[PDB]
DNA sequence: TTAGAGAATTGGAGAGTGTGTTTTTTTTTTTTT
DNA sequence: CACACACTCTCCAATTCTCTAA
């Protein structure tokens, strides 16, 4: 009978404690009744848990609260109890797969990973902290099932506290030591172990982290990631190890972790958008409100902006074999806002990759086969070019790459395909990426000089993929630097609601970029056909007519892929004479920036060749 | 968290002002352009001033102690409670002060283009500018940057690069 | 017709026997430097 | 070495079979 349990050793009654929530549950309206809305949508949505807040629950009843906390174990089932019984009472034919499980939880820690104390032992706790491992999927028995080997006569054993109560004897005949265990007619739950470092904020100076043990079970398990930070609420658990596997002696220093109870993450920063960008996009030069929008932290290069945003845009990918993909470079001094363009559109961008061309790279640009440490299996670590397979790529320091990483870039560039000849393994990976680079001069400032290819020092095949080219040279004008620097000041004079303005047309232009891709395909008009062409032929006369050549037909490529991403940034639907006369003049600024030899002007066989025409006179 | 305070030498041999810093030290602008200062500490031959290190040293060998230089120094302890007492601070540039700062900024870059064929500034000097003039005001424990403070960090940047060449 | 006293068979307590355990450096070689 | 597990054998006594009286 459940009004005679109290918890051991607690004198806290189980049924007046379930009263007490119930009643709770009936008229906590004010965060600001407002849980039996959580139990509406818990019967509608099909999700087995209620999140209850711990301050709300203090705020109703401070014993309560001192109850929760001091006797979890105790009390959080009888929470559950109180829920289920509630719960059923209404919507009395609605069905779950299970009994709901209340999930309290602090907003903010009430603990740190430093002072736990054997006090805390069998307490609610929440910490806060960054995640360091996550284990494979632990099956937990839950009840084991036995059948004789002798009749095939079965039965169901409950799990007491970890251990079995096996059947010694059958019952339907009577042998002894007859009834085996049934792996696999047995049931489970999962189970994961998750270790989690103290945060980075929270350390004390110049210590070393400090780290936890966390035991997730059924739905809480597959939630959290390594990487993540979160506020965990759980239950400080000590357990005993056991001196060795084949003997029950177990140490007096016992090992800790906290059963999560409740994850709450930190660090994760339709028709009402859908009406907003349809409008948005006949608005006029939305084009250009769009490229200014990009990046809005640095001082302004247009077509540096507009070049990332048709990158962003892409052309649209059908079937034969041609790359929908935009292939931008960025040329400049160490010191040039390129990096923060390439972390910006990092930041912005899904399926979204930032890396460096140097060895030392955080994740490698090209496939490779490692031992997992924490298992010893090996594992195909695909590299960023094959994890952005749709999306951009972003390639800081793209000079200082060895050649077999030049290789491997000419691969995908061309191929679309990351080529994998591992011991044992051998298959094609699929790379369809948008690659942004950011390269440096070998020397330690832009020598005017020398050519883009002469200062970067990576080869003409590899520069011939990339669609445009673009250089961050910042003049020794006064009338750019004055006003330069009037946007510096009033950058460090930024304020919040300029910082909300920003952040909420950086949001529409995901938005706008999302939509886009969801939906919209561009095919060519007849007048667009014709302009390309024209383009192309036009292209080819300034160099055909004095004998040289100034054009090759993979430009054209590159003027379709414009054309078609401009058309899908102004949502048309169909590419006109508008985005090809566009297109034409990216590339020509691009070809004036990048193409341009000092002497001669723009030559486009410094493109094609390592030099020029006036190098290949001189010697 | 911390600031770093690096000493490099030349790769081979003694400083040469004829060769371009990177050449002299061997080692990429990536590196150098994170720093706030770049000061080259000269040493010459100069009799009275070796004479008088000397006596020093030879001071320091023979009583263990430091020579009477004739000037009292704080100790070691009021200069940390000092320190924290100045950092403690946390001042705030006026924004009728941006337009000196922005002059004092394209000034000390055209100067540069005039002067010393167009060596490398950007926008990361005027911050390190007023990273120094607010660590000055810090120092003088006054919560407003003020023109002396802007004065002073724009000297300072200006005799590291004058130390330089 | 029930059940209780004497003899034989089966359950299991426990006495006795046997088994298993508590990153580091120098050198080569191919490829890449 | 020596301290826990794992396994077998033996003896002891508790239950059931058989024959008798209430
Ligand atoms: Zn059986």
């Amino acid at each position: 009978l459940g009004q005679k349990l109290v918890i051991w050793g607690t004198d806290v009654n189980v049924a007046a404690c379930k009263e007490n929530f119930q009643r709770f549950l009936q008229r906590f309206i004010d965060p600001l009744p407002l849980y039996m809305q959580r139990l509406g949508e818990i019967n509608v949505i099909g999700e087995p848990f209620l999140n209850v807040n711990c301050e709300h629950i203090k705020s109703f009843d401070k014993n309560l609260y001192r109850q929760l906390i001091s006797y979890p174990q105790e009390v959080i089932p009888t929470f559950d109890m109180a829920v289920n019984e509630i719960f059923f009472d209404r919507y009395p034919d609605s069905i779950l797969e299970h009994q709901i499980q209340v999930r309290p939880f602090n907003a903010l820690k009430t603990k740190n990973m430093r002072n736990l104390n054997p006090e805390d032992i069998d307490q609610l706790i929440t910490i806060s902290g960054m995640v360091i491992r996550t284990s494979q999927l632990i099956p937990e028995m839950q009840e084991a099932f036995f059948q004789c080997q002798v009749c095939a006569h079965t039965t169901r054993v409950e799990m007491d506290r970890g251990r079995i109560a096996e059947p010694s004897v059958c019952g339907r005949c009577h042998t002894t030591h007859s009834m085996a265990l049934i792996h696999n007619r047995s049931l489970f739950s999962d189970k994961q172990m998750i270790k989690l470092q103290e945060s980075p904020e929270d350390m004390p100076a110049g210590q070393t982290p400090h780290t936890v043990i966390l035991f997730a079970h059924n739905d809480l398990v597959d939630k959290v990631q390594p990487g993540d930070r979160v506020n965990v609420t759980g239950i400080y658990r000590a357990v005993p190890i056991r001196v060795n596997p084949r003997v029950s002696n177990v140490k007096s220093v016992y090992k800790t972790h906290i059963d999560v109870i409740h994850y709450r993450k930190t660090d994760a920063k339709s028709e009402k958008r859908v009406e907003l960008l349809k409008e948005l996009s006949r608005k006029p030069d939305i084009y250009e409100r769009l490229a200014s929008a990009l990046a809005p932290s640095i001082y302004e290069h247009e077509d540096i902006k507009k070049g990332i945003l048709l990158q962003l845009f892409g052309g649209t990918r059908k079937d034969g074999k041609f790359r929908a993909e935009i292939n931008i470079l960025l040329c400049g001094d160490p010191g040039t806002s390129k990096s923060q363009l390439l972390q910006y559109v990092y930041n912005l961008v899904p399926r979204g990759q930032y890396t460096s061309g140097k060895g030392s790279s955080a994740v490698g640009l090209t496939a490779y086969v490692m031992k997992d440490p924490e298992t010893r299996q090996l594992v195909l670590q695909t590299g960023a070019l094959v994890l952005s397979d749709n999306g951009i790529c972003c390639i800081d320091e793209f000079d200082k790459m060895n050649e077999s990483t030049r290789s491997v870039l000419h691969e995908v560039m061309e191929q679309q395909t990351l080529s994998i000849a591992k011991a044992g393994i051998i298959c094609q990976l699929n790379a369809r990426t948008s690659v942004l680079a950011a390269a440096n001069p070998i020397e330690s400032q832009w020598n005017p000089k020398k050519t883009t290819i002469e200062n970067i020092q990576l080869p003409h095949t590899l520069l011939s993929r990339f669609d445009l080219i673009f250089l961050l040279l910042d003049p020794q004008d006064e009338a750019y630097d004055r006003r330069l620097a009037h946007h510096l000041v009033a950058l460090y004079y930024q304020s919040e609601e300029q910082a909300e303005e920003e952040l909420l047309d950086m949001a529409v232009l995901k938005d706008y970029i999302a939509y886009a891709h969801s939906t919209i395909m561009p095919r060519l008009s007849e007048e667009a056909s014709q302009a390309l062409i024209e383009a192309y032929v036009d292209m080819r006369k300034i160099g055909s007519s004095r004998g040289m050549v100034s054009a090759y037909p993979r430009q054209l490529e590159s003027l379709i892929r414009l054309a078609e991403a401009h058309a899908k940034v102004r949502l048309s639907n169909k590419v006109e004479a508008i985005d090809v006369e566009e297109a034409k003049r990216l590339h020509r600024e691009a070809l004036k920036q990048s193409a341009t030899d000092p002497r001669t002007g723009i030559v486009d066989i410094s493109i094609l060749t390592t030099g020029m025409s006036a190098t290949s006179r001189k010697r | 968290r911390c600031s770093i305070l690096a000493a490099a030498n030349p790769a081979y041999g003694r400083y040469n002002p004829r060769r371009s810093l990177e050449q002299n030290i061997q080692l990429p602008a990536a590196l150098l352009s994170r720093f706030d200062l770049l000061w080259l500490i000269q040493d010459r031959p100069d009799r009275d001033n070796d004479l008088r290190l000397a006596q020093h040293i030879t001071y320091v060998h023979q009583h263990s102690r430091q020579p009477p230089s004739q000037f009292e120094p704080l100790d070691m302890k009021l200069m940390r409670r000092y320190i924290a007492m100045c950092r403690e601070k946390q001042p705030m540039v006026p924004e009728s002060l941006a337009d000196y700062i922005t002059a004092a900024y394209v000034e000390m870059r055209r100067e540069a283009w005039a002067s010393k064929d167009a060596t490398y500034t950007s926008a990361r000097t005027l911050l390190a500018i007023l990273r120094l003039s607010t660590a000055l005001a810090r120092l003088r424990m006054v919560d407003v940057v003020e023109k002396e403070d802007v004065n002073e960090a724009i000297r300072l940047m200006e005799m590291s690069k004058d130390s330089l060449l």
